[PDB]
RNA sequence: CCAUGAUAAGGAUUAUAAAUUGAAAGUGUUAAUAUCAUAAUCAAAAUUUAUUAUUUAUAUUAAAUAUGUAUGUGUAGAUAAAAUAAGA
């Protein structure tokens, strides 16, 4: 999210509507991988390994 | 208990508006009664005895109030019983919820009086139609009310058969001590 | 005009607050477009003055 | 569908390896011993089957010790045998799941107890799964109801034959391919006395709850601690681990190995269109049942704790009077009790415990005695279940003797929707109903009242009564529920016992104030205490001062009373089940919300349908 | 002035989803900035929670730079210009004087006499008439002259 | 502490209204103002007016004077009791009576075919849009 | 709308009773009188529960009239005769304000807040991104692209 | 029982347009609105009829618009406002006309000014000579104001002018959409040169629906024939044909089609020697500077292997490029193109300023989102002088006077009353006109966008003591009334 | 090891009407506790040790070492608080 994001901000072909206009997942849901499909993917991660939500 | 706007002004408890209207206000009630007078002007310009005769059709209904209970119970002029006695422990507002205070209260005796009556009504046709006597398709019992007790539910036993008075016609009601 | 601003815009357009300010041109039976009032303020300056007890 | 895939799955000639058990890697754990969960026991603290199971497993050394719980998809989907009711509706059926998923963590994770679920025939199942895991004692309890003492009867005699089955017909086949004479110990735990103990034997059984109570009185009890002691050494048996579920699957990321068996759902089971079973009402109630073991246990403690005693009776006075159905200080552990999941020794153990504690107050000893007495009743109704057999369930109850009284049983579809909607003219009744319908569970006396009003009440058939609060009550006993429902509805008329009181009688009697209505039913709230239970005496005027408008909110009884048909219309009586109901716009489809014929109307697996409900179906269609 | 907010609110007991009610560190606050701030989830208090998105005066501290950022934005957008050094020679008249620093003198005022009060550290000048000595070498047509409209001209403004 | 399945009484009702009785709250800004307008704007100038009329016929429903309550009816009130602060219990009972007390069972809102709404236009064909069918 | 969190529900007596604060603020208030004027129908509703409480706050100072002359048989009965139906009207402007905020939202394309229920494209409420991954009430499994209620073009 | 006499008696009049078939039951606007009896002699007899105080103001054709109207309201058909705007009204212009409320403007003295100057340019070739003294040699009038003042209202008048007298129009009703856009993208066939596809394409279908009439007989001349064209589409011999290709296609070919369309139809346009075109724009000053856009990082246009060794900073730090201007879009290519470039004596610009920036007034904290008018308002925050930066004649338009804010408040609250949109049954809530007149005008100061917001604000209005006296005084005078009877 | 002081809890009632913008918060005792004036053998650096009013879903660790565990339909019993620039 954080590289999207700021992709989209240096292109500026979108302009300042990123952060004014645009809506985007929050935390924990915009870092599930790539094909979830389910929300209750976030509570099946690994939860042994100490990493504070980073899989 | 304190005052909660003590710190507000009396003249800002509430604060009259409208002030300026007052004039004009009194201004048109003098134009109106000036015109009022001036309309004026022109108009005017311009075993025996009082002891109760019984029949054989009338049902005598008891109800009997007491300190903690309640019966309403019928019989006909022959002297059987057309229905049992109707009690408030036979009724079930005797067992609890309410304390014994409210047992024999007057909502308790109009609700047994109430329930006596209805269950006495089709009895009581069942027992005119025995002997070959039918009631009719206007239903006007004629029933004798004797009262007895002195208590809270005798008030409520005299409204329940005050109540149904199209079926029920009361045409004595007696106390007994 | 409030602290060199239209009083439109230091209310924020709010009639319910500028009728406050208009009532006494009212209760005097007196015309709100026959003087030039100015406000200053001298207790806690804030950016945002529209509120009941300031009006 | 779900069913047949099932079938095609485990129950095939060859049993692909994916639907495998596999194998143990010491020799000595080749072989094991298995026990059988059903719905009668769900517990791992006085399971008898259990504690035989690890002494079994103890004397032969170090035998495994594996779990199965095949569920019977009949009794989730299928309808009921009249009126084509539901049985195990979604809310018991989640309630029965969840059981479930308790018990497998309780063995899974803290016994380490490898427990295998699976779908569709027990009978079919359970042999097959012994076969294959050359189990040499199986160990079960014994079910003693229809469809289930056969079904428990089958089981045994394919495990002392060796059957193996076969699903695309209905075949057996002997042990010689499973592509050691193993034994079945079936072991009664169901009752608090158990068997072979009563001071009296059951044929010669006088019948009578009275003499029962006094049999009990001398009867003992067994302690729970022996079998305690069983269930706590089974943990130094050794254990496959193989068979136990992964961190993954515990956390849900990949489903259970095929082997081992998915927990179904109320689509894979076959309930559609679940809008229809969503009861929007307000639910009075304040407590919940936190489905389980360890739940069930800390529910009996906080009762105990809470001042629950009194709800058996009040303080001082040695003599039963009316319950407060509104109240929270009742033992709501009827459900734990019917699903085994706390058992009746434990709850008794724990009684005579708080008892000996507080006994220094003068009246505890009433209250347990009235629990014991309690306890002893739901015994006595399945000795007499027992007694009656097959007889229980036939029409005019077991015994035709008594019903001399009793009429016909006319049947009428739609008052039976009206009554299982809580749609009738008594304020009691439809807030038994409403409570039992959205909670799950209501109190004795508003299950008398229930199947009093429909049974003797309305005239309706009493099958249909017990088979709605099968399909309701999370606490459904088949013996108990049946037996009460025979009992109230004036079928069996044991005398020396407990009389039939009207549901007018139990009104003025358990909720003479109508708080219990009046909460369960808030817009009745104006009505005076006077004029509850009975609303539609209230006049036009007082029915405008009290805010209950007839017909609009609350419509009229279904016994109207003398007359009614001169001084009322349709414009009064308003309809519920027309063409242009609110019951009609549901499913998403449109066939109707939760009454009669609901399992025809929505369910999506029906099996060997019936004259009679396809007749119902057709009049429904036509009206 | 402003009708934004620039305090953060204070922190009380729970504040729920509700009618006139918003939790304390919803999404909606100060654009999304209260992202930095929100500890999601219910926090056992014993173990779990950072402190500073507790503390009061941090949090305030944050929103105040974020205010002051956007004060920053906000005004820089209003920039229309550059400033750049001129030898003081080819400046004019309104110009060619002794300046004071920024807050070091009263708000000085563009030549009072010839009827103009403007403010004469917020006069901007146009390229149209700087270009002769901002580009002396260049020359050639850069910025054609700027047409100024007739004042005294009958158009249809006038009611011609 | 304790952990409750129990459902809690802010269970919304998905069958009762166009709008869930017991609603969660909404925030209508200006955005939405502004977003409508141009919505409206771009209906009109197509020239659709079904959604126009489909509203004013659920305003013609919901929206007509109450009625004068007799004496005696009023809102249930919870008993002072001397247990403390039942806030709890106050707080069920209020609940539990507004649900119950659903937009649909309202009496005292004149609703239906068979009340006359003196106010407002009964079908789309009395509306301006249809000025050519009223003519001479 | 940009509040999409979970939200608790409350009965409409605390939202009538909280006076100039919420309920009667004016500014609220002209939001509503907007969205009615902007769909064309009359805020006749909105405009008896604006009388009424200008009514209440301009003498919610002034302390009441003395109980012991005002008869309870009758004057009592006839005040709580005026207060319900003040509260009814005020309940009737609540319920038309959800209504039309729910029906302006499904034809804006606006995603409510979870659990909200919006007729004729939600019909059992509205659930995205919620901290439980059921729906509640309904306890339906809910996906990571949570729903499109509406097509994607514009 | 006069009044109720009055209600029954009344009879709606007959029906001529939209105007006056919307019209609320009499129950509603019966006290908003009184009746009178009034004689009229229908056979020769003056009959006793009740007739309205109050009627919607008259629906009159610009042709028919006259200097005795200037400072009056009129009404505008609903058909006709279909026909005659197809792009829509200006940003703020359409909230005074919701469906049931009639569509009425005002006619002000810059309105009848430019009624008369596209009169003129109908024929322009005879009336060159004025038409260039009238503009002083510009190109066309270029309108600057304050905030809230009549400037998109007069945008949208005019365009009901020039449409009405079937002369070819571009409207852009807000010109946000062009620079403030949805997105940007590079032009397919004009070299450093940008475009905004959905404004374009909206653009392009309706000033085709708009401008059918006499499209179809505008004939190709700089336009080649072998334009890319689906199996059974026919080519475009007219301006309409080619606008109805341009627009009509499946995504995303609709890009590049309205990329290829918006310059061959600005090289149509700029061929046009003998016909009057008008061109009105609702806020110049956007197109006049640059758009919010901003150019891309050069990084993105030569593809990279990896972030780590790449010598670029694209994922690591948002950084602004300078904004693309205005003048690079293809749209504002071609006006400019027109504008610039001489022998062009038949294409006028008639456009406008929009000043509906976010309010910054040295502090500028975080707006609440819940309660915030300003939520699509544009973040500029420049200042624009109108002499400075168009090459169009600056004319300015103040806020009402006395005159006409009197006439759009009437408008406003009785056709409102009359429409079922006011105070109706509650009309005695409220004060007479006379004080909404005088307290609406104290409040928005004659600022026409204030008028229609505290109009609308007036609900909440709590210091009015007019009626609650006048109540008092009308219950004292009948309280007396009946004593005097009495006595 | 000094037993003696404070504190906690905590209440009282006259202001008619006109004018004025005015003319308006007060504590015993019972309690617990404690570091002070009063009776010698031992607490303040090596801290686990359980001590009421906490951030809940568009963006979340940069300057003194500054918190990885309780999502579960916000669902009990008890307890505390206020008529104080707010709007019973
Ligand atoms: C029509 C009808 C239908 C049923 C039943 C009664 C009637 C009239 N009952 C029995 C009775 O309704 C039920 O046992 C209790 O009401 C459950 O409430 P508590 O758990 O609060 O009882 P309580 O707090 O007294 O719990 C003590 C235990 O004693 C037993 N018990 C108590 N009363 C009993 C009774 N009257 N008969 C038998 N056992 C009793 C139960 O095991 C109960 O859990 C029943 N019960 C049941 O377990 N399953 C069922 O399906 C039915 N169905
Ligand atoms: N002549 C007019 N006739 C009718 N309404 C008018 C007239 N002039 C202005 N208005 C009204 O004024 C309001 C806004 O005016 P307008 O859209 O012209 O503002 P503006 O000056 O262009 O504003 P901005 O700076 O935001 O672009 C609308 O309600 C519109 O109806
Ligand atoms: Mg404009």
């Amino acid at each position: 999210h954080r590289p999207v994001k700021r992709l989209f901000c240096n292109i500026g072909l979108m302009g300042p509507q990123i952060t004014t206009k645009a809506r985007w997942k929050p935390y924990r849901f915009a870092t599930n991988p790539a094909g979830t499909s389910k929300a209750e993917r976030m509570y099946q991660r690994d939860k042994t390994v100490y990493t504070h939500g980073h899989n | 208990f304190p005052d909660k706007y003590r710190r507000v002004p009396m003249l800002l408890k509430p604060q009259q508006g409208g002030q300026q209207y007052f004039n004009h206000f009194l201004i048109r009630s003098t134009n109106d009664r000036l015109t009022q007078q001036d309309v004026d002007n022109a108009s005017g310009q311009a075993m025996w005895g009082e002891m109760p005769r019984y029949t054989s059709d009338m049902v005598f209904l008891y109800l009997v109030s007491r300190r903690r209970n309640t019966y309403a119970v019928a019989y006909t002029y022959e002297g059987k019983r057309i229905l049992n006695t109707y009690t408030a422990g036979n009724r079930g507002l005797k067992g609890g919820d309410r304390g014994f205070r409210s047992e024999g209260s007057t909502d308790n005796g109009h609700q047994v009086t109430s329930m006596y009556l209805n269950d006495l009504l089709p009895k009581l046709r069942e027992m005119r139609a025995s002997e070959g006597r039918p009631m009719g398709r206007g239903e006007k019992v004629e029933l004798v009310v004797r009262v007895m007790g002195f208590y809270n539910g005798r008030q409520g036993a005299v409204r329940a058969v005050q109540d149904r008075a199209n079926e029920f016609h009361v045409r004595y009601f007696e106390d007994i001590t | 005009t409030v602290m060199g601003k239209p009083l439109s815009l230091v209310l924020d357009n709010k009639a319910w607050l500028m009728e406050m300010v208009l009532m006494p041109f009212d209760e005097a039976n007196l015309d709100y477009r026959d003087f030039d009032a100015h406000i200053v303020s001298e207790g806690h300056a804030m950016p945002s003055i529209a509120n009941e007890i300031a009006a | 569908n779900y069913l047949s895939e099932q079938d095609a799955l485990y129950l095939s000639p060859t049993t692909p390896e994916e639907a495998r058990v596999p194998s143990a890697l010491c020799p000595q754990l080749s072989a094991c011993v298995m026990v059988v969960f059903a719905a009668n026991d769900m517990r791992v603290h006085d399971n008898y089957a259990l504690a035989l199971a690890a002494t079994r497993a103890e004397a032969a050394g170090g035998l495994p010790v594996i779990a199965v719980t095949v569920v019977d998809y009949r009794m989730f989907a299928q309808p009921s045998a009249v009126g084509g009711f539901f049985r195990q509706s979604p809310m018991r059926a989640r309630f029965f799941l969840e059981t479930l998923a308790a018990l497998r963590y309780k063995l899974e994770r803290e016994l380490r107890i490898p427990l295998l679920v699976r779908c569709g025939r027990p009978e079919d199942h359970i042999p097959r799964l012994v076969v294959e895991c050359g189990a040499i004692d199986v160990f079960l309890t014994t079910q003693y109801a229809p469809h289930e003492k056969e079904v428990h009867n089958d089981i045994v005699e394919a495990i002392n034959q060796r059957r193996w089955v076969s699903r695309d017909p209905t075949a057996g086949y002997k042990a010689i391919e499973h592509d050691a004479a193993p034994v079945a110990h079936s072991v009664w735990q169901t009752t608090l006395v158990h068997i072979d103990d009563l001071p009296v034997p059951v044929a010669s059984m006088v019948e009578g709850e009275r003499w029962y109570h006094d049999d009990v009185t001398t009867a003992n009890i067994r302690p729970t601690a022996a079998f305690d002691r069983c269930i706590n050494r089974l943990s130094d048996l050794p254990a496959r681990g193989d068979l136990l579920p992964t961190t993954g699957e515990l956390s849900g990321l990949e489903p259970p190995p095929l082997y081992r068996g998915r927990a179904p759902t109320l689509v894979e089971l076959g309930y559609g269109s679940p809008e229809a079973f969503i009861e929007e009402e307000v639910i009075a109630t304040q407590s919940s049942h936190p489905p389980g073991e360890d739940a069930a246990i800390e529910r009996v403690l906080d009762w105990l704790m809470d001042g629950g005693m009194t709800s058996m009776l009040r303080y001082g006075r040695d003599r039963r009077t009316n319950t407060k159905m509104y109240s929270q200080r009742l033992s709501r552990l009827s459900p734990y009790l019917s699903c085994g999941a706390l058992s009746p020794r434990r709850f008794y153990e724990e009684l005579r415990r708080f008892t000996s504690e507080h006994l220094r107050d003068n009246f505890v000893q009433q209250q347990y005695r009235e629990a014991l007495l309690r306890l002893s009743r739901r015994d006595y109704w399945h000795w007499m279940g027992l007694r009656y057999g097959p007889l229980l369930f036939y029409e005019y109850g077991p015994r035709p003797e008594h019903t001399d009284d009793i009429a016909d049983w006319r049947h009428d579809p739609k008052i039976v929707q009206k009554w299982c909607a809580g749609l009738t003219g008594i304020p009691f009744a439809d807030a038994a109903m409403r409570e039992l319908t959205l909670t799950g569970f209501v109190a004795d006396e508003g299950r008398q009242g229930l199947i009093w009003l429909l049974s003797r009440g309305y005239g309706q058939d009493w099958r249909l009564g017990a088979e709605w609060l099968e399909r309701c009550s999370i606490d459904y006993d088949p013996f108990v529920c049946y037996g009460n429902c025979a009992y109230y509805s004036e079928l069996v008329r044991d005398d020396f016992g407990e009389t039939v009181r009207n549901i007018h009688w139990l009104a003025h009697h358990h909720d003479q104030t109508g708080i219990y209505v009046k909460k369960w039913l808030p817009q009745l709230s104006k009505i005076p205490p006077v004029y509850i239970h009975r609303p539609h005496v209230l006049t036009e005027r007082m029915q405008a001062m009290h805010g209950v408008q007839l017909g609009k909110n609350y419509p009229y009884p279904l016994k109207l009373w003398d007359g009614a048909q001169y001084t009322l219309s349709s414009e009064h009586l308003t309809t519920y089940f027309s063409e242009g109901s609110q019951w009609h716009r549901k499913a998403k489809n449109g066939a109707g919300g939760s009454g009669y014929a609901e399992a025809l109307r929505h369910g999506t697996v029906i099996l060997e349908p019936h004259q009679l409900q396809s007749s119902a179906f057709g009049e429904l269609e036509h009206g | 002035v402003s009708t934004g907010e620039f305090d953060h609110p204070p922190f009380q007991f729970r504040q729920r989803h509700t009618f006139n009610t918003t939790p304390l560190h919803d999404a909606n606050r100060f654009g999304g900035r209260t992202a930095y701030l929100r500890e999601i989830g219910p926090v056992n208090i014993k173990k779990q929670g950072r402190r500073f998105k507790k503390d009061p005066r941090t949090v305030q501290f944050n929103v105040d730079v974020w205010c002051a950022q956007q004060t920053l934005r906000k005004r820089w957008k209003q920039r229309d210009w550059e400033v750049i050094e001129i030898p003081f020679r080819l400046v004019p008249r309104e110009q060619q004087r002794v300046i004071p620093e920024l807050y070091t003198d009263i708000p000085q005022m563009t030549d009072p006499a010839r009827n103009d009060f403007s403010n004469i550290r917020n006069k901007v000048y146009d390229r149209e008439e700087l270009q002769g000595v901002l580009f002396p070498a260049a020359g050639a047509m850069l910025y054609p002259p700027l047409q100024r409209v007739d004042k005294q001209a009958m158009t249809l403004d006038k009611y011609l | 502490n304790k952990m409750r399945s129990k459902p809690s009484d802010n269970v919304a009702w998905y069958d009762k209204g166009p709008v869930e009785w017991l609603p969660r709250p909404v925030r209508l800004t200006y955005d939405h103002l502004d977003q409508l307008q141009q919505w409206t704007m771009r209906a009109t100038l197509d020239g659709r007016t079904e959604e126009f009329n489909r509203i004013r016929d659920l305003h013609r429903e919901w929206s007509q004077h109450p009625l004068m309550p007799v004496l005696g009816d009023v809102e249930p009130k919870f008993p002072l009791n001397l247990f403390k602060q039942n806030h709890r219990a106050k707080k069920r009972f209020l609940v539990r009576w507004h649900k119950a007390n659903t937009p649909a069972n309202w009496l005292w809102m004149p609703r239906g075919p068979t009340v006359v709404t003196p106010l407002h236009r009964t079908n789309p064909t009395q509306y301006p849009e249809n000025w050519k069918q009223m003519v001479q | 709308n940009t509040f999409l969190t979970s939200s608790v529900a409350t009965p409409p007596i605390s939202v009538i009773r909280t006076g100039p604060k919420w309920w009667a603020h004016p500014e609220r208030m002209v939001r509503q009188k907007l969205m009615y004027f902007t769909l064309g129908v009359d805020q006749l509703p909105l405009r008896r529960t604006a009388v009424i409480q200008r009514d209440l706050q301009r003498f919610h100072m002034c302390k009441p009239p003395p109980r012991v002359g005002d008869s309870t048989g009758y004057k009592r009965s006839r005040a709580a005769q005026l207060n319900t139906w003040y509260r009814r009207i005020q309940y009737q402007e609540y319920h038309m304000q959800h209504l039309f905020t729910r029906h302006v939202w499904g034809l804006l394309r606006v995603y409510p807040g979870n659990t909200t229920k919006i007729q004729g494209k939600a019909d059992d409420g509205y659930v995205g991104y919620d901290s439980v991954p059921f729906h509640r009430y309904n306890r339906a499994p809910l996906p990571f692209p949570a729903r499109e209620l509406y097509e994607r073009r514009k | 029982t006069l009044k109720k006499s009055l209600a029954a008696m009344y009879m709606r009049p007959p029906v001529t347009c939209y105007t006056d078939a919307c019209e609320a039951p009499v129950a509603m606007w019966d006290g908003a609105i009184p009746l009178k009896e009034t004689r009229k002699l229908k056979n020769g007899v003056p009959v006793r009829t009740v007739s309205r105080t109050y009627s919607h103001p008259p629906q009159l054709t610009p042709t028919q618009l006259s200097f005795n109207d200037i400072n009056s309201m009129y009404c505008v058909g609903n058909d006709e406002l279909i026909q005659f705007f197809p792009e829509g009204l200006g940003g703020r212009v359409f909230q005074t006309m919701p469906p049931g409320h009639p569509r009425g403007f005002l006619y002000r003295k810059e309105t009848h000014l430019l009624n008369l100057f596209v009169d003129k340019v109908q024929h322009w070739h005879t009336k060159r000579s004025v038409l260039s003294s009238l503009t002083n040699g510009r190109t066309g009038f270029i309108v600057d104001g304050p905030t809230g003042c009549g400037k998109s209202a007069l945008m949208c008048q005019v365009v009901h002018f020039a449409r009405s007298r079937n002369i070819v129009t571009l409207y852009v009703p807000d010109a946000k959409v062009w620079t403030h856009g949805e997105w940007c993208w590079p032009s397919t066939i004009l070299p450093g040169f940008f475009d905004a596809p959905d404004a374009a394409r909206s653009f392009l279908k309706y000033f085709a629906v708009a401008n059918r009439a006499t499209l179809t007989s505008w004939k190709l001349r700089c336009t080649p024939k072998d334009l890319p064209t689906e199996q059974g589409e026919r080519q475009p011999q007219n301006l309409y044909e080619l606008c109805e290709w341009g627009h009509r296609a499946v995504a995303p070919a609709s890009i590049d089609r309205q990329s290829v369309c918006v310059k061959f139809l600005m090289d149509e346009l700029s061929e046009e020697k003998k016909l009057p075109v008008v061109i009105v724009v609702d806020g110049w000053n956007l197109f006049s500077h640059e758009t919010h856009f901003r150019y891309p990082h050069p990084d993105f246009l030569r593809g990279l292997a990896s972030f780590n060794e790449s010598s670029t900073d694209i994922d690591l730090y948002p950084q602004e490029l300078p904004r693309i201007p205005a003048s690079r879009l293809s749209f504002v290519r071609g006006l400019n193109k027109m504008i610039l470039s001489g022998d062009d004596p038949n294409k006028f610009f008639i456009t406008c300023t929009t000043r509906d920036f976010k309010p910054f007034d040295g502090i500028s904290g975080f707006p609440n989102v819940e309660t915030d008018r300003f939520a699509n308002s544009l973040d500029e925050y420049a200042p624009y002088d109108p002499e400075k930066d168009s090459h169009f004649h600056p004319i300015q338009i103040g806020n009402f006077d006395e005159y006409e804010y009197r006439s759009f408040l009437r408008f406003l609250i009785n056709s409102g009353e009359l429409a079922g949109l006011g105070w109706g049954p509650l009309w005695h809530a409220s004060s007479d006109f006379e004080r909404k007149l005088y307290k609406i005008g104290f409040l928005s100061g004659r600022n026409p966008q204030g008028v229609v917001d505290h109009y609308h604000q007036e609900l909440v209005w709590r210091y009015d003591y007019q009626r609650t006296r006048q109540k008092q005084y009308l219950l004292k005078r009948r309280m007396e009334g009946m004593s005097r009877g009495a006595s």
